[PDB]
Formats: structure tokens, sequence, C-alpha cells
């Protein structure tokens, strides 16, 4: 455990702080006077500087038991060989660098083919965990792979890929008949509601947002993680405007790099 | 009578037991040159201005003061010892131990 074991540290450097204060009580006071020309610009600071140390060590006194009551609780040789792989963690973290993600990239001017299975081995990747969601991937067209999504008793949103890249993406409610009558996956439809309108306009903004010229799979990552925010709605009012409605309309679109609910005028 | 002796190392010694109990408190040398004494030599004047003036304990009685003291003292220009002017204790004075050097110091 090292709640305890942290939660210590500010009564330890506390303790100490109260001996160097006491400290300070005791040779400030014995320190004399030090006048700097006028005698009532140290005189009435003798009573302020001597309350001021006295109650820091007292305010250092009263902070030590509230850190107190939300405490609770080969022979050496062999050691040395334990805690050195524990710190080749930090090794690892050594390395790292807060450069990260961005870079200094000029324009890119000068002067392919992959599998289906690789598609299905990438969508595995991420179902795996969100119990709440399912992916039901298909390809009744064509290798392109379009993908059923039913988002708990909420959402149902068909994600159409091509070419290994995104091609599309409509959402839907939860009580609709998204097939059509022969039973295939509907291509070109529309939501039937102005809300559902309103955010796939910001979903075709946010998929042109994500921009990685070499590597989609973070791309449609983000973007399912953007999707995520999106079980959360009707039941979280906005962060500038107080009220879920403006204009009838509660909040929606979610910040690029800030996911909370927003609208077109709330930005 | 004019002994010119040098005490023997057996009270050496027994000097050197007395960090064994006792350390030095502290000194007071008088001298600190301040007159123009260890200043000044013979063709090399020094072209003095007014007021540039190229722990702080009394150095006639033993009350020890704070680092930049208040109380007020007489100049005693021939050795700069601090005549320190009002006494702290006046209705239960010695008066000829301050009377003795109430004008100067010698
Ligand atoms: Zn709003
Ligand atoms: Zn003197």
């Amino acid at each position: 455990v090292s709640v305890n074991l942290e939660a210590f540290s500010q009564a330890i450097s506390a303790i100490q702080a109260l001996r160097s204060s006491v400290s300070r009580v005791f040779d400030c006071l014995k320190d004399g006077m030090r006048n700097k020309e006028t005698l009532e610009g140290r005189e009435k600071a003798f009573i302020a500087h001597f309350q001021d140390n006295l109650h820091s060590v007292n305010r250092d006194l009263n902070e030590l038991e509230r850190l107190s009551n939300l405490v609770g609780k080969l022979y050496s040789q062999l050691l040395q060989a334990y805690k050195w792989s524990n710190k080749l963690q930090y090794h690892a973290g050594l390395a790292s660098g807060l450069l990260n993600q961005q870079s200094l990239k000029r324009s890119a001017n000068q002067m392919l083919v992959l599998p289906p299975q690789y598609v299905d081995d990438v969508i595995s990747r991420i179902d795996r965990m969100f119990p709440e969601m399912s992916i039901h991937l298909s390809r009744p067209n064509g290798t392109s792979a379009m993908l059923l999504v039913t988002l708990g008793k909420v959402l149902k949103v068909i994600v159409v890929m091509r070419s290994l890249f995104i091609d599309r993406t409509i959402v839907k409610g939860y009580n609709e008949n998204v097939y059509t009558e022969d039973g295939k996956l509907d291509i070109w439809s529309k939501s039937n509601y102005q809300v559902f309108q309103k955010v796939t306009d910001h979903a075709t903004t946010a998929l042109l947002h994500y921009q990685l010229p070499q590597m989609p799979d973070v791309v449609v990552r983000s973007f399912m993680t953007w999707l995520r925010s999106y079980i959360k709605l009707f039941q979280a009012p906005c962060q500038r405007c107080g009220k879920f409605l403006q204009d009838g309309l509660p909040p929606t679109w979610r910040d690029f790099r800030t996911l909370e609910a927003f609208h077109d005028t709330c930005r | 009578e004019g002994p010119a002796s040098e005490p023997d190392e057996a009270l050496v010694d027994e000097c050197c037991l007395l960090p064994s109990q006792l350390l030095i408190p502290s000194l007071d040398w008088l001298p600190a040159s301040d007159g123009l004494v260890s200043r000044l030599q013979p063709k090399q004047p020094l072209r003095l201005q007014f007021g540039r003036a190229p722990p702080k304990i009394d150095h006639l009685r033993r009350l020890h003061l704070g680092a930049c003291p208040t109380e007020e003292c007489k100049a005693c220009t021939r050795c700069g010892c601090v005549t320190m002017l009002k006494s702290p204790n006046r209705t239960t004075a010695v008066k000829q131990w301050e009377q003795r050097w109430i004008k100067n110091c010698l």
C-alpha cells in the first residue's frame, strides 16, 4: 500500500518544519533589534513579526493533526539485486521525452494492397473492451466492410469503410429498421431526426479533422473514442450556457482534444 | 619579583583539561583603530570626504544588544569604545563606576 506511505510525507516534513519554525521563533526574538531608520517602522513591525512566526508555529502545529487524523497503520545482500529492475522502469521513462506527437513537418512533395483479414484484426483489437457497445462486421457488397454498432439501448450506427480507410458513418436511434426490406444494410438514407442530422455534420467535420496520412487506425480509434462520449447524450447540460436547450437543442458538439458537450453557438 | 618564567607543561596539560568542561565564551578587544593612526602615511595623504566612512556589544557594561541596537552613546573619541549614554538602571546604580568615565575614557 502507498496511500499511507505518501500521506506520511506531509507529517514527516511538518515536524521538521515545526523544529525549524520554533528555531526561527527562538533566534528572531533572540536577534535583538534591527531599527532600519525609523523606530515606528521597527517597533510596530516587532509585534507584526512576533505574531507572524508564532502564528506560523501555531498553524504548523494545527495542520499536523489533520494530517495525523487521515493517516493509518543474504539478510540484506540479495536485496540489492531486486530494486534495480524496478528502477529500470524509470530508465524506460528516461528516454521518453516530451516531444511526443508534435513535429515540424514541411510540405511533403519531393524536390498498398492489404487483406480484409487485416481489417478484421484491426477491428478485433478495440472491440474487446467497452462491452456496452457492439460491433458486427459484414461485407455483403465487395471486400469493403460496413459495420453495425449498437450502443446499449440508445443508438444504432452504420459505419462504412472502403479500401481499409473510412467511407461513411450514419447514426440513428434504437427503435428503427436499420436494415432494408431485403435485409441488407441501408446505404443511402437519412436519420429522420433534427438532432441526429445536426450531429452527422459534426461527425463529417470530425472525420476530416483526424488526419493521419499513413496511420488510419488511430484515426478511427479516436473517432470511436469521440463517439463514446455520445452515450452521455441527453444527460449532461452545456458547459457555458448552463441550460441544456439552446433554441431547443441540448449540447452535443464535443470540442477537438477537449471532449465536452457544446452547441455550434456554444462552440 | 620579576620572574620571567614560562609556566611548566604540567600546567599546560591541566589547561588542556579545560575544554573538557569550559569553552571560551567571548572577548572584547578594545583597540579598534577608528582613528587615523592606521590610515595615513607621510607623503601618502588621503583626500577624505564627509560621511563616507571607508556582534555590537557595549565596551563598558556587559549587556548584550541586538544586531542594530537603538540606545545612544557618547563618542569616546580617544579609543572608540561605546561610552553608552543612558544607563539601564539609575535608581539602583553604582555612583563611581559610571561617574569615573562620565566625561571621557582613559
Ligand atoms: Zn450550450
Ligand atoms: Zn574609550
